[PDB]
RNA sequence: CCUGUCAAACUCCAAACUUACAGACGCCGUUUGACGCGGGGAUUCCGGUGCGCGGGGUA
RNA sequence: AGUGCAAGAGCAAAAGAUAGCUUGACAGUGUUCUUCCCAACGAGGAACGCUGACGCGAAAGCGUGGUCUAGCGAACCAAUU
RNA sequence: UUAGGCGGCCACAGCGGUGGGGUUGCCUCCCGUACCCAUCCCGAACACGGAAGAUAAGCCCACCAGCGUUCCGGGGAGUACUGGAGUGCGCGAGCCUCUGGGAAACCCGGUUCGCCGCCACC
């Protein structure tokens, strides 16, 4: 990398595609969310709040417990365990 | 310099004129060519396609193209007949001209970059083969081995 | 069907684009109400690079304030035709603009589940000179 | 619309119905909502829950039903709105609803304002929901009391027909009254 | 169900491969081993496919290669119809090779060793680094191809 | 309208493939204690080649 | 289009424009991510809380500076609260 | 749902167009400014009060595919590209075979002029 900012590399994955665009439907921001439920985490280009490190879109971790409205989700970054506060906007449950 | 330096197309596509500046001018001097006035309303249709994928340098088409309408002047100036290149040097070349030391070289020309079995000049001709001829002297001056065809054309 | 389809005035705007006013009192006599500012957008070299600035005033009118005014306005002017909107609109003259339209007009300028007025209910350059030209003078 | 690139709104923003950017922040709260709505000759008041496919009206009061306990006046006015805020009110309170948080839609936060009427009623009926007092009308007007003096100048009744001619904000208290006790659907 | 036969060496072999002929219980070279075809199966062998022979027998062939290579999970023992018999659900050496074509069950449910220790090819096979359809002796092989090389490394 | 072409820093599209989690089979672990936790001791931080994908460079 | 400034990204009853009001660019203390993928490492940064005090709003709510990723500095010593 | 309110998915719902519907009831347009409230100017809007009139807008109902979109058939194409293997070919660039996957453009023909949830309601 040129740089090594959080947002280094994610011209992908946080664009949307043209479609999308725009304000999300709040329905998916207020959703709630179990201590145990497994969660895919991908961050909403277009809700700039509640998102977590890019490197993480794609993980699906296990809520466990809740920040302010925020959640904590458990993951393991390769080998390590790590918790994200993440809000319901960039979550969706598994299966 | 030879086409050896350039004739392969194992580099990157280097064409965003954005990024790019001081890009030397084309050689090429026209693309259409005879009676460009009328559109291919013509009975005989040939082609010389191109048998490996390569570079070729705007020098070659140029050099290329000139042998093969320069002698359709067998058919004469305001002769019967229309003749087409339809391939442009988009590739930018680059040249080393320190030591191997910021080596990134400097813009120096373009290449138009063809798939082998593409079809590089087109020519339309009525049973008149002439064109035929002009195409022996043209795949005489670009890099790769090519097949003169003929389409539209079952006067044999 | 008619009735709800004949044509009515919806306001007549009376500005003057001065470039710097003075002018509203005219206006409010003119007219029967305040004016208001003209503020301009862009800066640019008739010494008018002010944003936020006043440059001119404008009145709209509606109801009697816009009939009793154009009971003299229009008789102040002579032109029609080619000068008409394509929405059944025209200005002439200081500016004297009169926007027309059928009675079913609110339904584009509401808040709640507004919606844009179809071409067919939309006044057109003819069925606008008819319903003026209607009303105290000629066309063309 | 114009091509494969072109973004068209959620439809109900093209039907310039729902306010997203509202509805968001009042499904904050996690609260019930109370949603007031206006119609030219009536007035709606409903108890809105979230839903797995939409949204669950858990009870309702329309102000047309409201002759149903004795009205026989107009139903788009203030004493109306009230008494339609109350019936949702009190209809929530039996449905197990305590609590709820005002949404107007797309009608403005004027004071004394039909929609705060709506509010008031639905407070009064039980419903604890977040308000502020000196941004609804002042009892009087509530009553419908600015439409009797409306009346007052007179020299022609102020409703066609209707019922009386010097109109009552009395039978607004004989309704309020009534919902206060008893009755069915309630 | 399948018979599986390693024919190709470790040496420069993908990891991933190599993994996955080790829990198709096959070790060594020349290991022959029964799989059942299913989904999970078939993507296995797939992955090994360069590196192995594999068809389907016939009922004789499995029970020639049975009764001269098969295994208890423990000890030299030959597995013969008395063992078959005396160890087994089955009465002989064909009834087990009848249950194990039909996938039924397996060498290990009838406590035996996973793999058949064959016995280079006789004559030598058709070479490693060709696949069937090429003259070569690797990936699928017809019914009879399969026992060909199965009974020449009976 | 017709007609001739392109893109490492274009995308209306779009793989193979890589990857998070879960179940299933496999293999493995429960006297060979896996997975994991805590502690002692290192060596190591000139690497190279083949194949695939590369970026630079006439090479 | 605009949104202070690279580039890429976000944004339309707004994250833009206009107007009005306001000082949350607040004090205290944390959780977590980042800095340093995996995998230890400081300053710095960010996300998300809580306690206290406030601003605005009818209210839900928003405000932990600027829509997001640059704008930064140990120990010793000094001055300051 | 003989016209309503709040929504979910957010174009299969967009763009454009045709036909039908209001006798008491609905939504509207509509009529009107004493009040609550309102326009940097206008009861236009916002807000309030109300029915003389109307179905012409909107809206609801039925339908049309020209454009845009979604999915499908057939063709393009098992082509392009590609994970694994090879003492297969080629001066080389590169190609080929086996094995496991597999596209885009475009053409022709269908589909699509929204679906679903809660509440209320001759
Ligand atoms: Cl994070
Ligand atoms: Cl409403
Ligand atoms: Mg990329
Ligand atoms: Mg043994
Ligand atoms: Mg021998
Ligand atoms: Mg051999
Ligand atoms: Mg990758
Ligand atoms: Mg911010
Ligand atoms: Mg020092
Ligand atoms: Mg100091
Ligand atoms: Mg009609
Ligand atoms: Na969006
Ligand atoms: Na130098
Ligand atoms: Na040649
Ligand atoms: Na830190
Ligand atoms: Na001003
Ligand atoms: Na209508």
């Amino acid at each position: 990398p040129s740089s090594n900012g959080p947002l280094e590399g994610t011209r992908g994955k946080l664009k949307n595609k043209p479609r999308d665009r725009g304000t999300s439907p709040p329905q998916r921001a207020v959703e709630e969310f179990d201590d145990g439920e497994k969660v895919h985490l991908k961050i909403d280009p277009s809700v700039p709040n509640g998102r977590f490190h890019p490197r993480f879109d794609g993980q699906t971790g296990t809520v466990e417990g809740k920040q302010g409205d925020a959640y904590k989700v458990d993951i393991v970054d390769g080998g390590k365990e790590k918790t994200i506060i993440v809000t319901a906007a960039h979550l969706r449950r598994q299966e | 310099k030879p086409g050896a330096m350039y004739r392969n197309s194992s580099k990157p596509a280097y064409t965003r004129r954005e990024y790019i500046s001081g890009i030397p001018g084309k050689k090429i001097a026209q693309f259409d060519m005879g009676n460009n006035g009328a559109g291919p309303t013509y009975p005989a249709q040939v082609e010389l396609v191109v048998e490996k994928p390569v570079q070729i340098r705007h020098n070659a088409l140029e050099a290329a193209r000139v042998a093969a309408n320069r002698y359709v002047q067998n058919s004469g100036a305001a002769a019967n007949y229309k003749f087409r290149i339809r391939k442009f040097p988009f590739h930018v070349i680059r040249e080393n001209k320190d030591g191997m030391r910021a080596p990134f070289g400097k813009p120096v020309g373009t290449a138009a970059r063809v798939h082998g079995a593409n079809h590089i000049f087109i020519a339309w001709v009525n049973p008149d083969p002439n064109v035929e001829e002009a195409w022996r002297r043209a795949k005489m001056k670009v890099t790769p081995t090519i097949n003169i065809d003929s389409s539209p054309a079952g006067n044999a | 069907f008619h009735e709800m389809r004949e044509p009515r005035i919806e306001k007549v705007v009376v500005h003057m684009g001065i470039g710097h006013a003075n002018a509203e009192d005219i206006l409010g006599e003119i007219t029967g109400q305040m004016p208001v500012r003209t503020k301009a957008k862009r800066t640019v070299g008739e010494f008018d690079i002010r944003e936020g600035d006043p440059i001119g005033a404008k009145v709209t009118l509606r109801d009697e304030m816009a009939e009793e005014f154009l009971q003299t306005a229009l008789p102040l002017a002579e032109l029609a035709t080619s000068q008409f909107d394509d929405t059944g609109n025209f200005s002439f003259g200081l500016d004297v603009t009169v926007n027309l339209v059928r009675p079913g007009y609110r339904v584009a300028k509401r808040d709640k589940a507004s919606r844009s007025i179809p071409t067919k209910h939309r006044l057109n350059p003819a069925d606008a000179v008819a319903f003026i030209e209607s009303t105290y003078d000629v066309e063309v | 619309a114009t091509g494969p690139r072109y973004k068209v709104p959620m439809r109900r923003r093209r039907e310039a119905r729902t306010d997203y950017h509202q509805r968001l922040r009042l499904l904050k709260s996690g609260k019930p909502r109370l949603v007031a709505r206006k119609s030219n000759k009536h007035v709606r008041a409903q108890l809105v829950t979230l839903g797995p496919n939409g949204d669950d009206t858990l009870a309702s009061a329309h102000s047309s039903d409201l002759a149903e306990y004795g009205w026989e006046a107009p139903t788009g006015n203030m004493p109306s709105a009230y008494l339609t805020g109350l019936l949702a009110g009190l209809r929530a309170q039996e449905a197990g609803v305590e609590e709820a948080v005002l949404d107007i839609g797309l009608n403005s936060p004027t004071p004394g304002s039909k929609v705060f009427a709506i509010q008031e009623g639905a407070i009064d009926a039980g419903l604890d929901i977040p308000h502020n007092d000196d941004v609804l009308a002042d009892w009087q007007r509530t009553r419908g009391a600015h439409i009797a003096e409306y009346d007052e100048q007179l020299e022609e009744p102020l409703y066609s027909g209707d019922f009386d001619a010097a109109d009552l904000p009395e039978h607004f208290d004989e309704l309020r009254e009534t919902l206060l006790d008893g009755d069915i659907e309630l | 169900m399948h018979a599986l036969v390693q024919l190709r060496g470790e040496v420069n072999m993908h990891t991933d491969i190599q993994d996955t002929l080790e829990m198709l219980n096959i070790h060594h070279v020349n290991h022959c081993t029964l799989v059942p075809e299913t989904d999970a199966y078939r993507g296995m062998v797939a992955k090994v496919n360069d590196f192995v022979a594999f068809g389907e027998p016939s009922q004789e062939t499995l029970e020639t290669v049975l009764a001269t290579r098969a295994e208890p999970l423990e000890g030299d023992a030959d597995v013969d119809d008395e063992w078959v018999a005396e160890h087994t659900d089955y009465d002989d050496i064909s009834g087990l090779a009848f249950a194990l074509l039909s996938e039924e069950t397996t060498l290990r449910e009838q406590g035996l060793s996973p793999t058949l220790r064959l016995h280079p090819p006789r004559g030598g096979h058709d070479g490693v680094k060709h696949p069937v359809k090429e003259g070569g002796q690797l990936g699928k092989h017809d019914t009879e191809g399969i026992d060909d090389l199965l009974e020449a490394m009976r």
